[PDB]
């Protein structure tokens, strides 16, 4: 039927998986025990959970995700958390050796003996699945373990499974903040390895996530929970089409076909418009007009790119809640009449709309507002070339003075592969202006 | 006896026919369960032109529903009349379309054409003698375009002596949502015009304007939009089914409607559309009907034929009328705008009067038009096609599917021919 | 709270087996009766 | 740009090439058949005339 | 004695085959006429191009 | 086009041929690979003696 | 009728039979005293025991097995056990002098004067039996007393009785673990002797038995009782067809005819799929498909052989419990159409299905799962020759330097029979690739 499998790699990428699965159980009302009240929803595992959970007649909702990590510190603590009884023990794939930010260490040294065992989980999850539209890959480019392992995994799952979709979600490297100086190294290494197999890579940056927090959410001191909650809302919104119905129902297959223009470049940008504090929404009102202006407001994006320094290609809006297409197509018509919004002349139309009746909900102990009209804005533009343009001059200096190379070549690489990526990057940027050139 | 087999195609069609069928059922007085409540004798006789007999006074709709996405069908099955439809009629596949015409027209259709052919011929053998078939779909619909283009082709050699009635809605000119829609529209129309004999053109934006103009309800439903288009189609179906001195055969209409083979695309027209106070503020008289019937606002199909001229026009009147008022109104409009018709043919008017009024109103009518107002339509798709084919945007899928640019060459070239054809005939 | 007014329910045509229901069932249940039969109301 | 495609033998992407490499010959036959379909169909047409 | 001979093992090959050169009765005699007109192969009555997950040459088990 | 006569695909034959080549070379480098590990270990061992 | 006799040789072969008969008494509700309760099941010895026990007019279920050892240590203790009243005192054939791991000493020195005793037991058991389909031979290749004594008696029971089946079961020597360096001597001695006389020889290796325990049963600290339980479960599963019925009933004759392709090679591999800890199946589900995946998962076999390094000839699956043909035929259809499973092209079908309605019951104080759908996967593949390939390079060295020969030449043996077995062995391998070669 309509189901998918989620993947969470890297200790940084597992606490995010915790939150969404925490989030996902709330709207489904899943108790911490793992079963429903006496109300009738259990069976052979077929209801709103069947797309996400596997609630066998034993009553235990089994989430369709696998958390893989190599440092048992965090994964054991959540194994002592609240929902650990729901989480399958060896689905919470732990490891005993980190990659030390080294992509290849996570790609060669230990991944060999670990990729075999996860593949058993995959096939034992694949067989019980019926529709299996695709995968939800959660990771990070600057992955101490997220980078190296998933790369071999995404390769191995691609070579046996190359017909279904693979959705990749990773934190983009902070443009001006660096928690690691090898972080650029594996990042370009990850990109060049993934460009020829990754289907759709959607990115996000925490700084502007933080910027939103004290701009409109008005929190000067949030925590990861809020960061995790807001990204968890994003994936929740895109998955509501599976969860509920609407005026029209869309699918990731339509997303891919209508988002990516041409091969290679498959890197659009997401955004959620009604990001606001609770009290503000209390004594103000939400409608399609202002949120449409808001979602296209350049400072509302989590990626440090000026749209007026680039040009638009696709923009996909997913209106969840109570809306009528009357104002929707009217409001976006005014957006088309807007002159600052510079789509490429190649596309007269570039708008993909998804309507869902279900109002987005608050979370207990939450920070969000009481949402009725919501939209997720997935767009792709040419103003992203600066990011890799930032990376290459970051990379080229470091590679010329070849710092930390003794670490990598010490355990068995050479400079050819680092060489290849830079013209792959050079091919990447040179592509950007050529398609940018009309 | 001459009957009709219906085809329920495309996901928009999945909303279309469901509304279209319930409009029929509520007109005839059958309960949602299906046991017909005997109330009108004339409808008791002529229902068989669309419905067959099940046990216990239950009239089975002779429609076939096809899709790939179960949820729409589940919603249709959970509709107010899903029980009256047969699970046998619910043929589908286990895949997602991706809103791809080529996958539907070459990949997903291939394993579905066999079963749907069996179902229809089973239904075809169930009935005795058909006028033809009618097909609810859209030209901009991913599955509808892929299915219909295949389905119309196969039935052409199967039954080359029947009516290939079609239903396609033109997507919104201002926004097509689907960006590859102009590709799908251009592809479908090529096979369409070759295979089709009749085509009604419908656009959502005019209906939205109609909502702004007479409905005045601000926030309607697309089902209310379905309600309107179903009412338009229900009216033209009343001709065959109801008695009264009006000649009903679509072939009777088509020969009165089609001067040359390349004329398949036609526009609908409807009768009294009324606002809040005007239901109790309207003097229901054939003059004001005729005035409203020929109103530039009253159209809903594509755009104003004010830009062009009028080739063939035909309006069917439903209710208690007489030959004289429609005659003098025809003279009045003939003297009103004589030059706006083509000097090629005078007296382009075709009139049929159904003496049986609908349930809810007495004076009613429908209009079918063939004017020179389609140029704006296919010229519009032309720059879209040329601009996107200028640099082959979003094309690797179709090569990945197995499509080549050569197919596009004649597709637009055939489209360019009809641009001149409509131009040359009128200009 | 816990509104099922809008939520979707089982699919009769997608999966055809006894692993959705409870109790004794001989045939598949083809019917318009749904848990969400009150949406029209 | 140096010339690279000569023969070697490793083909990282070869299935896809074969699929399209077969896509021409399959289309080649159709064009010829429609030519014969053209003459035969109209042949019967005016035949029925007389 | 002529003996069947076939190719190696694959992973994508279908088990069965139809071969409607002799599996169409609408146009049978016609395609039967062009069987010897081209002279491709008639030989044994019973030849399938896919026995099971295995393929061979045109000459049926001869 | 399995209806028209003559539409056999040598595509599989070429595809099968490519697989056969890759298998053969696999054997070559594997034999080469096994040898070098043995040599290095003796070279490392000789260093220990030295 | 449908009955057989079991034999237990080697000091290892008797504690395993103890647990088997310990298991066997549970499913019949056998009290340790020897009698049923007041319930009416005793008679002329004709009931569920008639195929296994001999509960004559005395009301005592007499097991149909003879336990033979040469060291009184273990046999006296079990003679002081809990069911010793059940066991016939001289069916527990004891000895006073061991074979010292020496095959020949157990074949020549003492076996002559004892076989006449046990042969009397055989005929006095042969007379009371009616159908007597065959025998159950429990032994070991590295037999401290299993090697020599079994070889002579199996010759003797072969020459007088050559019309019935003989079922052989021995622990295969551990490929890299050796508790005896003379163990290779007698092991190849045992194999070459049995090849032309043994009907069906079934093996097992304890290393992977232990590996399973802490893999899925999660028992990092198992015991022989646990090991004996699972092999006892294994032999119980194959004998459930004799005990109960099912959709179809199958017999060792069908097993023999359909499993062995050609002469000599009669060494398939057994495997039991639903081996899981109780708490793991607690919140999960087991069905035909995944256990079929599990049973064909290469690491679930107890013999250190990779099926991808070999090719399949025969596979026997025996479903004990509640199943339906609908999923059975569909799942195997997916299995038959699986790419990785490389059956030999010679066999179109190689599947012998056995269906038994009776669910496998637990044992009190046990450790196993709670199985409704159980299958014993018996199969023969070409990936086995590596073990004998492993054996020969070990033997060819140690024989060329003729270690321990002074022991065997001291007690009256000499090198020729050692020479014979190597080309007899070399015959075994050279047959294995040609059947592999199509
Ligand atoms: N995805 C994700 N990233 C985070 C989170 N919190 C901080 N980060 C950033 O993401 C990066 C995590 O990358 P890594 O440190 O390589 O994580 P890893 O590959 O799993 O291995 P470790 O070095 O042991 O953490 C950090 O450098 C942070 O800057 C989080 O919750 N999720
Ligand atoms: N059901 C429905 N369809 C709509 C509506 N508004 C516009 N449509 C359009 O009607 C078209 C025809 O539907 P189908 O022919 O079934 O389309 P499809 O082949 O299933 O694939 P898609 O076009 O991607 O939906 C769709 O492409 C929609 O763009 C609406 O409100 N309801
Ligand atoms: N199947 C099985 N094998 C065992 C068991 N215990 C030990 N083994 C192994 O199986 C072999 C049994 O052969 P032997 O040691 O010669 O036993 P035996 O011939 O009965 O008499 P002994 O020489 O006294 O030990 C031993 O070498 C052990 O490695 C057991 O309980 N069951």
């Amino acid at each position: 039927m309509r189901e998918c499998i989620s993947i969470h790699v890297g200790q940084a990428g597992v606490q995010i998986g915790n939150a969404c699965w925490e989030l996902y159980c709330l709207e489904h009302g899943i108790q911490p025990d793992g079963q429903m009240p006496s109300d009738k929803t259990i069976g052979g595992g077929d209801d709103s959970f069947n797309t996400f959970f596997s609630e066998t007649g034993a009553g235990k909702h089994v989430p369709r995700a696998v958390f893989v990590d190599l440092e048992p510190t965090v994964v054991d603590e959540v194994r002592t958390g609240t929902y650990r009884q729901l989480f399958h023990p060896e689905q919470l794939i732990t490891g005993k050796e980190d990659a030390a930010n080294n992509y290849a260490r996570g790609h060669y040294t230990i991944g060999k003996e670990i990729v075999d065992l996860v593949l058993d989980r995959i096939r034992k999850l694949a067989d019980l699945c019926t529709g299996l539209q695709g995968f939800l890959i959660f990771h990070s480019f600057g992955g101490g373990t997220g980078s190296g392992f998933a790369s071999l995994l995404m390769e191995r799952l691609s070579v046996d499974y190359g017909k279904k979709s693979k959705l990749e979600f990773a934190i983009y490297p902070a443009p001006q903040v660096s928690t690691a100086v090898v972080e650029p190294y594996n990042s370009i290494l990850t990109t060049h390895t993934t460009l020829e197999h990754s289907d759709c890579a959607f990115m996000v940056d925490n700084e502007a996530i933080y910027d939103i927090c004290r701009r409109n959410l008005d929190i000067e001191r949030p925590t990861y929970t809020n960061l995790n909650r807001l990204i968890g809302q994003i994936v929740s919104s895109i998955t509501a089409s599976l969860r509920f119905d609407g005026a029209l129902n869309v699918d990731l297959t339509e997303f891919q076909t209508n988002l990516v223009p041409y091969p290679r470049i498959h890197f659009p940008l997401a955004t959620y418009a009604p990001v606001i504090s609770a009290e503000k929404a209390y004594h103000e009102q939400l409608s399609v007009a202002e949120i449409t202006n808001a979602c296209f407001e350049p400072a509302n994006q989590m990626v440090k790119c000026d749209p007026r320094h680039g040009k638009y290609m696709a923009c996909c809006m997913l209106y969840r809640g109570d809306v009528v297409p009357k104002d929707v197509n009217a409001a976006i018509a005014t957006i088309k009449t807007k002159r600052t919004i510079q789509f490429v002349d190649w596309c007269p139309t570039g708008f993909k709309v998804g309507i869902n009746y279900q109002p987005p909900t608050v979370v207990p102990g939450g920070d969000l507002a009481k949402v009725q009209r919501a939209v997720c804005m997935l767009s792709n533009t040419t103003a992203i070339a600066e990011a890799w343009a930032r990376l290459d001059h970051k990379f080229d200096l470091m590679y010329a003075k070849r710092a930390f190379v003794h670490w990598y070549v010490g355990e068995g690489m050479e400079e050819g592969e680092f060489s290849e990526a830079r013209e792959d990057l050079a091919a990447l940027e040179k592509d950007y202006e050529e398609v940018g050139v009309d | 006896m001459r009957e009709i087999v219906h085809l329920q195609a495309g996901q928009c069609g999945n909303q279309i026919g469901a509304k279209f069928w319930e409009v029929i059922s509520d007109e005839h007085g059958i309960d949602p369960t299906g046991t017909y409540h005997g109330d009108s004798d004339l409808q008791l006789e002529r229902i068989n032109v669309y419905y067959n007999e099940a046990t216990g006074g239950k009239y089975v709709p002779r429609a076939v529903l096809v899709d790939l996405e179960p949820g729409t069908m589940d919603s249709v099955r959970s509709g107010p009349f899903g029980q009256i439809f047969r699970p046998d009629n619910f043929v589908f596949g286990q895949s997602g379309a991706g809103n791809n015409w080529a996958k539907g027209h070459y990949t997903e259709g291939a394993e579905l054409v066999d079963s749907v052919l069996d179902v229809v011929r089973k239904e075809a053998e169930s009935c005795d003698c058909l006028q033809g078939f009618q097909l609810t779909h859209s030209l901009g619909g991913g599955t509808g375009s892929g299915m219909g283009t295949l389905l119309i082709s196969k039935i052409r050699e199967e039954y080359p002596d029947r009516i290939m009635n079609t239903f396609s809605v033109v997507p919104s000119p201002k926004v097509s949502d689907t960006v590859v829609e102009p590709y799908n529209a251009t592809l479908s129309v090529h096979q369409l015009v070759e295979n089709t004999d009749e085509t009604y053109c419908i656009d959502n934006e005019a209906l939205y304007d109609i909502c702004f103009r007479t409905l005045k309800l601000t926030t309607p439903t697309y089902g209310d939009l379905n309600h309107l288009v179903s009412a338009t189609m229900s009216g033209v179906t009343t001709c065959l089914r109801f008695p009264g001195q009006l000649n009903a055969d679509l072939r009777k209409l088509a020969v009165n409607m089609v001067p040359f083979p390349r004329l398949h695309f036609f526009m609908p027209g409807f009768a009294p559309l009324t606002s809040r106070g005007s239901q109790q503020y309207r003097a229901l008289t054939v003059p004001e009907l005729t005035q409203q019937m020929f109103d530039a606002k009253n159209m809903m199909a594509a755009c104003d034929p004010r830009h062009g001229r009028y080739l063939t026009v035909a309006a069917v009147f439903r209710g208690r009328m007489s030959m004289k008022e429609v005659d003098e109104q025809m003279l009045n409009v003939q003297n009103k705008n004589s030059s706006y018709f083509v000097e090629w043919i005078p007296n382009n008017v075709k009139t049929a009067v159904c003496d049986i009024p609908p349930r809810g109103l007495k004076m009613s009518a429908t209009f079918i038009g063939n004017s020179t107002a389609i140029q704006e339509l296919f010229k519009r798709i032309s720059e879209q096609f040329t601009a996107m084919f200028r640099r082959k945007a979003f094309l690797h899928w179709y090569t990945g599917e197995g499509m080549d640019e050569m197919e596009f060459t004649e597709a637009e070239s055939n489209m360019n021919d009809l641009v001149s054809e409509y131009q040359q005939y009128q200009d | 709270e816990y509104s099922i007014v809008h939520r979707k329910c089982r699919s009769q045509f997608t999966d055809l087996n006894g692993s959705k229901r409870l109790g004794i069932n001989t045939w598949h249940d083809e019917s318009g009766i749904y848990a969400n039969s009150e949406a029209k109301q | 740009k140096p010339p690279a495609w000569y023969a070697r033998l490793p083909l990282p992407m070869h299935r896809d090439a074969r699929a399209q490499q077969t896509a021409e010959v399959v289309h080649a036959h159709a064009r010829g058949a429609r030519l014969t379909a053209a003459r035969l169909g109209r042949a019967q047409h005016q035949i029925n005339g007389q | 004695i002529h003996l069947p001979r076939f190719s190696l093992k694959q992973g994508m090959i279908p088990t069965r085959y139809v071969m409607p050169w002799k599996e169409n009765m609408k146009f049978r005699n016609v395609n039967l006429q062009q069987a010897e007109a081209c002279g491709i192969y008639a030989g044994p009555l019973e030849d399938s191009l896919f026995w099971g997950y295995s393929e061979r040459l045109c000459h049926g088990e001869d | 086009y399995q209806r028209h006569v003559g539409t056999q695909l040598p595509e599989a034959t070429r595809l099968a041929q490519g697989t056969d080549l890759l298998t053969r070379h696999n054997l070559h480098m594997e034999k080469n690979l096994k040898e070098l590990r043995t040599t290095h270990d003796n070279l490392a061992w000789g260093l220990n003696c030295k």
